[PDB]
RNA sequence: ACGUUUCCGACCCGUCUUGAAACACGGAUUGCGGAGUGCUUGUCUACUGCGAGUCAAAGGGUGUUAAAACCUUGCGGCGAA
RNA sequence: ACCAUCUAGUAGCUGGUUCCUUCCGAAGUUUCCCUCAGGAUAGCUGGAUCUCAGGCAGUUAUAUUCGGUAAAGCUAAUGAUU
RNA sequence: ACUGAUUUCUGCCCAGUGCUCUGAAUGUUAAAUCGUAGUAAUUCGAGUAAGCGCGGGUAAACGGCGGGAGUAACUAUGACUC
RNA sequence: GACAUUGUGAAGAGUCAGACUCU
RNA sequence: CUCCUCGAAGACAGUGUCAAGCGGGGAGUUUGACUGGGGCGGUACAUCUAUCAAAUCGUAACGUAGGUGUCCUAAGGCGAGCUCAGAGAGGACGGAAACCUCUCGUAGAGCAAAAGGGCAAAAGCUUGCUUGAUCUUGACUUUCAGUACGAGUACAGACCGCGAAAGCGUGGCCUAUCGAUCCUUUUAAUCCUGAUUGUUUCAGGUAAGAGGUGUCAGAAAAGUUACCACAGGGAUAACUGGCUUGUGGCAGCCAAGCGUCCAUAGCGACGUUGCUUUUUGAUCCUUCGAUGUCGGCUCUUCCUAUCAUUGCGAAGCAGAAUUCGCCAAGCGUUGGAUUGUUCACCCACUAAUAGGGAACGUGAGCUGGGUUUAGACCGUCGUGAGACAGGUUAGUUUUACCCUACUG
RNA sequence: GCCUCGAUAGCUCAGUUGGGAGAGCGUACGACUGAAGAUCGUAAGGUCACCAGUUCGAUCCUGGUUCGGGGCACCA
RNA sequence: GCCUCGAUAGCUCAGUUGGGAGAGCGUACGACUGAAGAUCGUAAGGUCACCAGUUCGAUCCUGGUUCGGGGCACCA
RNA sequence: UUUUUUUUUU
């Protein structure tokens, strides 16, 4: 027989992520001296919708 | 089929006469792994290619020609006599009786 | 499509076309298949008859 | 597809497949410990 | 004599087939091309030379009408158990 | 999928297989084969001739044999049966 | 993966085949390893993992979901019984 | 599963006669 | 101050090699033959008996009735003795049947088994002793190609058994009861070889058996295709035609009876003789490099085995009416509901609502409802792909300008 | 039409190589009960479907016959 | 239409080489009871659907008529 | 532990 749809997804062609308008990856700050031995203050500039 | 365990029969060995033989049933020996056929077969089977010789799968016989191995009691010379095919075989069983109630 | 069809139709004609060959006349001379003891005695008898 | 074909639309074989099945065969309920509606807490 | 006319005879070829003029298939017409070969190995047969021998190989020597022809084998093939 | 090559792929199957006279002239049968549209095998057939110059014959006669079919029988066995 | 808006429902079966969950389980198990005999090739024996086998679960997994007799105060039928 | 990559220490158990085996 | 950038795991994982398990995810291949088409069924495939079989032998069919893959230390060998099946007549318990006795008894019994032969001081029954069911080679018969296996025959050489002996005995009274090459295994020789010399293992040889091929002269082998393909086949099926006519249809002969009485007005049983090819079968002759395969519509012509009409004869013919028959196809033999339907059934009219043929007339005349590809649904079947003269829905209908015929 | 399968008391079902015919309900008898039913104690019961054969003896083993039941019955 | 099957008492069913028409329900009467119901016993219920034939003898066997019940019946 | 019924009128 032929390859099934499940098998065809690994090649990452038409099955790649649609990320043209994504606003970035969701990640905390990198661990560093401030966070390990105190705290650092940041200002929430924006709340946005991530496609 | 009933066969006695002793038989006075011709001896091919040094005796060259009729002598007493102890009778037993022949049994195929253990196949050696250094017989030329086994060596060739193992080498042929090793590798890629799958099964290289036929495998028989259509057995039809339900009996075997029983071979009697008779050893002379004077020189230990051994004869092999096949008998006809039989389903049930026994060596030195109970002899038949005549005119007895069942 | 039956294809057994045995027959003996044209066989005597074929047999007779080149004639039916009768056995030769020397076939009774050979001493083949005769009793071994008789043959042995015949050899002994023939090996000793004085020629003259 | 392993389920395709037939004069009636049916799977024909159990839809629960073992974990170590091959790539083109691993379809359905993979390594399912149980099937059917969950009656109780799970 | 491939003209005409009379009398008698006269179904279209090739093919497979028990059986073809066949309501079996190929064939509209003409030209040209078109199919049991080569080689290796056997065997038998015919012819030729020599004959318990025969053929000699690769090679060598010579050959300028020099890829030929001519000469040349302790040894090799087949044969002689 | 398409392109070139292996590739003139193999075919127990279909089609074709090209001059003239003369002489001889069949088989569709036996056995074995995953055998039944095919082979090998014997038979039938042609050719080459060789050895000789009376023993043979799809025919008769004489002599001697073999057989259990037609007819006959069941008032002879077996089996029916008025 | 199956089913296929909404509404109302989704009964019984884990024996079979699957899938899955534990493993004390010497039941069965390869290579390697260890031991015995031998002068050596080698022979014999012990181990020997996962799997399988045993046990449990699971059907909105694949699927499956019976017969024969008698019987009621007209007959008929059969709530009922075997 | 075995062997190699694969090193350095402890505790227990078992073999031996300071080594080995495992955990 | 510290040559660990900061964390986690850490000699486990991962990686390399080998071993075992799973592995239609994938690859390759197979999926017997015969056969009154194939499939299903069966085995007529190796094989024995009686018949067919037509008086030597031989002789076919999926011809007829059966049998074979075993069984036997005796059911083999041999010596001796005896006679069987059955009948009659007798004898306490004893009866139709227990056991004893006498007469008769050609085999009417038995001999492992199928059938057929054979057998009476035996080939049967009882009993003694035994292992010739042993070792060796040739010849021959059967099948036959005059190959092989299997089976068997008659001898020869050895060693034996039984018998007083002559004699008999190489398995079963005879006709079936079975197996190549390669490989494995066993037995045999105080055997041969392992080629640098030897010894011992080990391995290989020569001879004889066993392990098995039942498709039985002997491949290692599951399905589906309606998505299908190729080489062919009229050697072979489905439609027409041909032979046949069982079946279908139609018509006669005799009269037992029916018909109030009366066999024949009208019928006619039990029997029996025919005809037809508008039924369905049987066959496989033609067609598989194709004869477009149901029905309806349309349109001709033909046959009658005559429904109506013309002319008549007979009645269980006193007349609407009705029945039988004769000469007779000139002329008619309709409108509709349901169904693709041919048929069927009903409504209505009618003089009547007769039956048939022409490639089951008629698709380069139509239509395409059915059948009859590919899509799809259901039920049953199948593990599945898929199957189903089971149901359902949708599914391309090509070309005449040639010859003839016909019309002008 | 082909291939199988079965036939056993009145009903429904076991059974052995071949030497027994069973089980439940039903039927009959006695008891308990005022009486029936439940319960207790007893008894009798089958065409082993029909035949022929095989062996010492067959419901059983083999063959045929009768009845019933199941499955197949497809291209076009 | 064809293969068939069956027709038995008011109703429902047995039955035979072919040599008797049985059983139940239903009907009438008797027993029982204070009287009934129920239960028992008796009496009972028939041209064996009709006709013809074959037989020494037919309900049964053969043929026909009526009544019904189960199946079979283009085509591609 | 188990323990169901008792025709009509009078
Ligand atoms: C005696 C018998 C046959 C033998 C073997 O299989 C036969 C051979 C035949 C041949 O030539 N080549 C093969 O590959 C097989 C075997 O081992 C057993 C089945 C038993």
């Amino acid at each position: 027989g032929r390859r099934i749809r499940i098998q065809r997804k690994g090649a990452g062609g038409i099955f790649k992520s649609h990320n043209k308008h994504r606003k970035g990856a969701s990640k905390l700050r990198p661990l560093d001296y401030a966070e390990r031995h105190g705290y650092i203050k940041g200002l929430v500039k924006d709340i946005i919708h991530d496609p | 089929v009933n066969v006695p365990k002793a038989r006075r029969t011709f001896c091919d060995g040094k005796c060259r006469k009729h002598t007493n033989h102890k009778v037993t049933q022949y049994k195929k020996g253990k196949e050696s792994k250094f017989a030329q056929g086994r060596r060739r077969y193992d080498r042929k089977q090793s590798g890629f290619g799958g099964q290289t010789k036929p495998i028989f799968r259509k057995k039809a016989k339900t009996t075997k020609k029983i071979v009697l191995r008779m050893e002379c009691t004077e020189c230990k010379h051994k004869k092999q006599l096949p008998i006809k095919r039989c389903k049930h075989f026994e060596l030195g069983g109970q002899k038949k009786s005549r005119g007895q109630v069942i | 499509a039956k294809s057994k069809n045995h027959t003996n139709h044209n066989q005597n004609k074929k047999a007779h076309r080149n004639g039916i060959t009768k056995p030769k006349k020397h076939i009774f001379l050979s001493m083949k298949g005769v009793d071994a003891k008789f043959i042995k005695n015949l050899r002994f008898s023939r090996k000793n008859n004085k020629r003259q | 597809h392993p389920h395709g074909g037939g004069n009636h639309q049916h799977i024909g074989h159990p839809s629960t497949v073992r974990r170590d099945a091959s790539a083109g065969k691993k379809v359905g309920l993979i390594a399912a410990r149980r099937t059917g509606r969950i009656r109780g807490g799970k």
